[PDB]
């Protein structure tokens, strides 16, 4: 029970210092998609690809392909 | 000029301007205390540092020391001596002679005169409400409460600072940095800063504890 | 020449592979995570100065990726 | 007040001003003032508003004496 409490407080202090993300990553990519360009069909294609990317979990080898493709489009 | 020898402490910080017990329990400082009583019976106590050893050395000490007084000394049959002291001031060492026993010639003291006590008074009242609020919120340090009505009328910043830091606990290094400066308002400002550190510390720990209970609730 | 000017010395001996992945590596997401063969040369030295000899530049690491000409440039 | 240390400290006070036309490259020195020049304010209502504003600014200056080391009287 006490080491359960230990991980509870490490999550609380985790958001208190490194849950700071008023700067984020994927929604920063969404804003970057919105502000540059674009033609409208390319913009809808990129937003569908972004939703597909955020639905899956990270570390998978297909998420790296989707991330690199959005990096090249932006 | 009241020659005073170099006598270290055990582990305890003794604050000036404060009637304080002194419990000399080191067997190789009994000689130091006894020949310090051969110097009009006032004792030059040096604060004890980085891990406590029993090695008298001219290079393994420091030269800052409080000046304690012998009223009367209670003896125990194991090398343990009790003396109720009241410190006058902080003193230095310019010329050191090795031993045993190690001797030290001090000079004129770090003396200061109070000018412009009104800014000091504003500093006194903000430090006043500062320690009043910390005693009012946090009781696991188990201090007394009922003495403020007599010492409220005292007008001396060194005695007020030593009174507050005497009954309060933190690490030894900034205790001696409260001791080992020359300015007198600046240390009041820095104990205000350490009080503000205490304030933000209990604010953040109750904040993360609150968040822990909400995470418990969520789980 | 190096000992005349108090630098250090290396040999980097190009041509042994047929790609441009040894010069500029691949990202941490990729499986084979080989860093730069210049950057490992800057690992073998501890100084930012040293002279670097480059053996066999006429035969290069070409013809499966983009050819590492502009990588050398 | 005379002191037996070589330091002859006398308290002085300024009463008026002087002009220098004749000059002696000294020591010693001797000068001569020709005339007296001093102007006084006209329409002292704006001058009185300035005295009140100067007292207000001096009060704001005294109010910032937490790090200036000066008595409050």
């Amino acid at each position: 029970q006490r080491e359960y409490y230990l991980r509870e407080q490490m999550k609380a202090i985790q958001k208190e210092l490194g849950g700071e993300d008023g700067l984020s990553d994927l929604e920063a990519l969404r804003k970057k998609i919105e502000e540059v360009g674009m033609p409208e069909a390319v913009k809808t294609k990129a937003l569908k690809e972004l939703d597909r990317l955020e639905r899956m979990q990270q570390g998978s080898p297909e998420a790296t392909v989707a991330r690199t493709y959005l990096d090249w489009l932006t | 000029r009241l020659e005073l020898p170099v006598i270290p402490l055990r582990n305890t910080v003794i604050l000036p301007h404060t009637t304080t017990p002194v419990d000399v329990g080191r067997a190789k400082s009994k000689r130091a205390v006894e020949e310090a009583m051969g110097a009009d019976r006032l004792i030059f106590l040096v604060a004890q540092r980085d891990p406590e050893v029993d090695d008298p050395a001219p290079d393994d000490l420091y030269t800052w020391g409080v000046q304690a007084v012998v009223k009367q000394a209670m003896r125990l049959p194991d090398g343990t001596l009790q003396v109720m002291v009241e410190a006058r001031a902080r003193a230095q060492v310019t010329d050191y002679i090795p031993g045993p026993y190690l001797r030290a010639r001090g000079e004129v003291f770090s003396e200061i005169f109070p000018i412009d006590e009104a800014v000091v008074r504003v500093l006194v009242e903000e430090l006043k409400e500062a320690f009043e609020k910390y005693v009012a919120n946090h009781k696991s340090l188990r201090l007394d409460r009922y003495q403020l009505e007599a010492v409220k009328g005292t007008s001396d910043p060194a005695m007020l600072a030593d009174t507050i830091a005497y009954h309060a606990t933190w690490t030894v290094a900034e205790k001696q940095e409260i001791l080992e400066l020359t300015d007198l308002e600046a240390r009041l400002k820095k104990v205000l800063g350490l009080l503000s550190r205490d304030l933000e510390r209990f604010e953040l720990d109750k904040r993360v504890a609150q968040r822990v209970k909400e995470q418990m609730d969520t789980n | 020449i190096a000992r005349s000017m108090n630098r250090k010395f290396h040999r980097i001996s190009l041509g042994g592979v047929r790609d441009e992945a040894e010069i500029r590596g691949h990202r941490r997401t990729y499986i084979g995570a080989m860093p730069g063969k210049l950057i490992h040369a800057m690992k073998q030295v501890g100084v930012i100065n040293p002279v670097i000899l480059l053996d066999e530049i006429d035969k290069m690491s070409s013809d499966w990726r983009g050819d590492p000409a502009s990588a050398m440039l």
